[PDB]
RNA sequence: CGCGGGGUGGAGCAGCCUGGUAGCUCGUCGGGCUCAUAACCCGAAGAUCGUCGGUUCAAAUCCGGCCCCCGCAACCA
RNA sequence: CCAGGGCUACACACGUGCUACAAUGGCGCAUACAAAGAGAAGCGACCUCGCGAGAGCAAGCGGACCUCAUAAAGUGCGUCGUAGUCCGGAUUGGAGUCUGCAACUCGACUCCAUGAAGUCGGAAUCGCUAGUAAUCGUGGAUCAGAAUGCCACGGUGAAUAC
RNA sequence: UCCUCCUAAAGAGUAACGGAGGAGCACGAAGGUUGGCUAAUCCUGGUCGGACAUCAGGAGGUUAGUGCAAUGGCAUAAGCC
């Protein structure tokens, strides 16, 4: 229970231990344990500490953690610099998937503000 | 231990031919690693310190002093003669158990690690490291500590500029930008 | 985003493209289509897209490629 | 140094995933189990893989492909 | 001119002469109830304390000037 | 008559919805049961590819026959053990799919990663008297494409009315 | 009533309803003595941490401190442990 960057989970099913991990959700956890050869029902509190090793490796493949915030992080930043509809909206905090902004759009906007 | 035989024989050798020095004392050596905890939140709770001071004496091999506060300030709401932050100022042979300890494992565990910073220097030789977390260092118990709190490395040398005391650092295989 | 079956731009600007850039750097495109995207041919033309009610002149960089022209004219004005 | 007050500095070994075992001198216990050292971890590399990163061109290229 | 006292959300008052985090009552603002307005009920904001300076670790609160306001004196020939 | 742009703006305020805030449950394989529709430049099997939207080739049917069409709740075996969680599924980045001359303003859906508020709601206040409320599917109309709306359909199925 | 400076004219003293400030205590360690120590304020680097808390080095050197107003004095330190 310390692989990758953080992943320090105790009492918690494989598959849900490495959901933790960011980068890792529900579906790319039964990947990495179905190539790794690990039952997903068990935990990592009841497996072997040269098992873990196999796990270090296959999330290795992906892109996780520090590797994939900054991947994010370039991506919104880049669209900020050129210009575009999406950049205004990152920057002004507004939304852009074409939604409604009026009513809703709190999420993004933030919680209520005066008048 | 066996960085400061290797110091010896291996990096003043290599330094030797850098800067065409006339003597052996002439190369710049470390004289002292200060590790520094400002816990500061220690107004409100007077343990807290005492939990750092637990949390420096597990990293380091050495129990921390207890600076006091050197001026009373508004700011902070703080009064003069006030334990405001945790120390240890080791040097020599633990100093060099521990610099291996740091560079050899303790910097690799740094969480989102890509490369430390070369422009990090006083002007005078003089490095320091600024480590947010505590559970980089493998002392520390997983489930003993409750409060994201770091200390900040301070590697003191008797080099005369920064470009001199960089290549002292580097010649240790020291991770840089 | 849309369409696997090539990347789409309007006849009229394709040309005005081919024929622009061949020639050489003159003066920007008075065009309407925003719905086409960019090509890497276009890199260096400082073309004009349609806002609503006006030209707004835009320099074609590495970078605006894969969107199309419509995203570098704001349509709606706010404070 | 003051003895008592501080705490038991004791001799241990690193021993990581890679393989580079390391004896070392802590306040830790009894054994030692990493995941990297100054060795193995991708900083030569990581820098490498990090950099070269960007590329829009290419990648309307392999789209469209003439 | 002399000796008291003041100057605090938009209004009137506490907290001010015992230095550390500014209340009360109305009013303003948002939502209710009503056919609608008031009343009523529920939330919300709103004052760096006359001003300019000192001392102090820190001043609405201590001390000094200046700027208004209010009271009392301004007498015997 | 025509190109685009706009009706999709957004310090805010309310209406009507929906999805939630979980363990009478959520995730997983696996099992049984509907009704009412609709189809002709249509609805489109089974095949073979697809991680999936879908893609080609084409079977039949202007229909009690052919198709969209496995209904889901519901069971039965697990596993989670009350966490902002395997709850919620918002929001953003990337990669796509069909329709369509054309998808950026301004579509729908898919995949991947992401994982916001929210722990049952102040004063108030709404509907409902039995196959009714409640809850889970399903269909149609307009419609190239675009429903949490509208209009219909049937599952399990209450309490209470002194 | 008591203390400090000027007025006070290079010893002391020296008035005015002349010019400015303080005191009516404090402390069993803030006394004794022994043995040590050196400050302000900046510069640069450094986790949260920012101008300023704590650390490192460099700069300045008594602008500091002296239980309390001002004066005279203190590194031999009367300063701080
Ligand atoms: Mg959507
Ligand atoms: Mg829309
Ligand atoms: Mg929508
Ligand atoms: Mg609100
Ligand atoms: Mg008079
Ligand atoms: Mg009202
Ligand atoms: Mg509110
Ligand atoms: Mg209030
Ligand atoms: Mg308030
Ligand atoms: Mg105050
Ligand atoms: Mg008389
Ligand atoms: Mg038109
Ligand atoms: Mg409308
Ligand atoms: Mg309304
Ligand atoms: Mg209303
Ligand atoms: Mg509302
Ligand atoms: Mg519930
Ligand atoms: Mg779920
Ligand atoms: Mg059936
Ligand atoms: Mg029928
Ligand atoms: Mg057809
Ligand atoms: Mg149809
Ligand atoms: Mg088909
Ligand atoms: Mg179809
Ligand atoms: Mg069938
Ligand atoms: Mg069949
Ligand atoms: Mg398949
Ligand atoms: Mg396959
Ligand atoms: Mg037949
Ligand atoms: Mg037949
Ligand atoms: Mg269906
Ligand atoms: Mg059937
Ligand atoms: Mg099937
Ligand atoms: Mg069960
Ligand atoms: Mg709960
Ligand atoms: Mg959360
Ligand atoms: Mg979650
Ligand atoms: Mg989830
Ligand atoms: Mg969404
Ligand atoms: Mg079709
Ligand atoms: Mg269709
Ligand atoms: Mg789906
Ligand atoms: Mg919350
Ligand atoms: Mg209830
Ligand atoms: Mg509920
Ligand atoms: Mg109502
Ligand atoms: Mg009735
Ligand atoms: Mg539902
Ligand atoms: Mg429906
Ligand atoms: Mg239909
Ligand atoms: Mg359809
Ligand atoms: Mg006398
Ligand atoms: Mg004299
Ligand atoms: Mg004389
Ligand atoms: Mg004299
Ligand atoms: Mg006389
Ligand atoms: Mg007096
Ligand atoms: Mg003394
Ligand atoms: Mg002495
Ligand atoms: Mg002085
Ligand atoms: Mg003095
Ligand atoms: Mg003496
Ligand atoms: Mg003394």
């Amino acid at each position: 229970a310390r692989i990758a960057g953080i992943n320090i989970p105790d009492h918690k099913h494989a598959v849900i231990a490495l959901t933790s991990i960011y980068g890792v959700g529900k579906t790319r956890s039964k990947a990495i344990l179905a190539a790794a050869g690990i039952a997903e029902d068990v935990k990592i509190s009841e497996l072997s500490e040269g098992q873990i090793d196999t796990l270090r490796d296959e999330v290795a493949k992906f892109v996780v953690e520090g590797d994939l915030r900054r991947e994010i992080s370039m991506s919104i930043k880049r669209l900020m610099d050129l210009g575009c509809y999406r950049g205004l909206r990152h920057r002004r905090g507004l939304p852009v998937r074409g939604q409604r902004t009026k009513t809703n759009a709190r999420t993004r906007k933030g919680p209520r503000k005066p008048i | 231990a066996k960085l400061h035989d290797y110091y010896k024989d291996e990096v003043v050798k290599k330094l030797m031919t850098e800067f065409n020095y006339n003597s052996v004392m002439q190369v710049p050596r470390v004289e002292k690693i200060t590790l520094n905890m400002g816990v500061g939140e220690a107004i409100a709770d007077k343990k807290l310190l005492d939990n750092a001071a637990a949390d420096l004496a597990a990293i380091s091999g050495q129990k921390p002093l207890i600076t006091k506060a050197r001026k009373s300030v508004a700011g902070f709401k703080i009064r003069q003669g006030y334990p405001i932050g945790c120390k240890v100022t080791l040097r020599g042979e633990r100093m060099w158990e521990f610099f291996e300890r740091l560079i050899t494992i303790a910097v690799p565990r740094i969480r989102d690690f890509r490369g430390l910073s070369a422009k990090s220097f006083d002007g005078r030789g003089n490095y320091s490291m600024g480590v947010r977390e505590q559970i980089i260092f493998p002392e520390i118990d997983y489930d003993k500590v409750d409060r994201v709190r770091g200390l900040d490395i301070t590697i003191t040398t008797t080099a005369k500029s920064d470009e001199e005391g960089r290549a002292l650092l580097a010649a240790f295989d020291f991770p840089f930008r | 985003r849309s369409l696997k079956k090539g990347p789409f731009i309007d006849l009229h600007l394709l040309k005005k493209v081919e024929k622009a850039v061949e020639s050489g750097d003159k003066k920007p495109l008075r065009t309407w289509s925003r719905r086409s995207t960019i090509f890497p041919n276009m890199i260096g033309l400082t073309i004009a897209v349609h806002n609503g009610r006006q030209h707004v002149p835009v320099f074609v960089t590495d970078e605006m490629v894969g969107h199309k022209l419509g995203e570098f004219a704001p349509t709606r004005t706010y404070r | 140094m003051k003895k008592d007050i501080h705490p038991k500095y004791e001799e241990i070994t690193a021993s990581c995933s890679c393989g580079n075992v390391m004896k070392i001198r802590s306040t830790v216990g009894h054994d030692l189990n990493l995941d990297v050292c100054s060795k193995c971890h991708p900083f030569f590399t990581g820098k490498q893989r990090d950099v070269a990163t960007g590329g829009r061109v290419d990648r309307f290229n392999k789209r469209f492909n003439i």
